[PDB]
């Protein structure tokens, strides 16, 4: 039951991309996507649609002492620039 | 006997108002810097 909503929500048309690389040409992937994929979805159902909500970043620590380790791993990490601004540049 | 008593009084009366004024903001940094292990909190993994 859950896998069955989680795949007739998620993997919606509207949102999946065919990416193809290499030695092929575009009316060829074009009229190849146009024959099978089309009739896939995007009549989404009646109610929750995915929308994203801005994440709070809190900034704290977490240390598991386990000291039956050989090596220690420390990660350390502050404020995110995102995808669209040239910030992340 | 006290030739000082004016002036002792009035530094008294500036010493009051001072830690009034400054104590409780002295008490408030302590809190700040003491509020992380006030809150830490702990869990016990074994396998």
């Amino acid at each position: 039951a859950d896998l069955t909503e989680y795949l007739s929500r998620h993997y919606k048309a509207p949102r999946m991309v065919l990416a193809a690389a290499g030695g092929l040409e575009h009316r060829q992937l074009l009229d190849l996507a146009q024959k099978h994929f089309s009739g896939l979805s995007g009549t989404y159902d009646e109610d929750a649609v995915p929308t994203l909500t801005p994440c709070r970043f809190t900034g704290s620590e977490i240390r598991h002492r386990e000291d039956g380790l050989p090596l220690a791993h420390v990660a350390i990490a502050v404020e995110g620039p995102g995808w669209a601004n040239p910030d992340n540049v | 006997a006290e030739p000082e008593h004016d002036h002792r009084k009035r530094m008294g009366l500036k010493m009051l108002l001072m830690m009034g004024l400054l104590l409780p903001l002295v008490y408030a940094m302590k809190r700040h810097k003491w509020s992380v292990l006030k809150s830490r909190k702990l869990a016990y993994r074994p396998p």
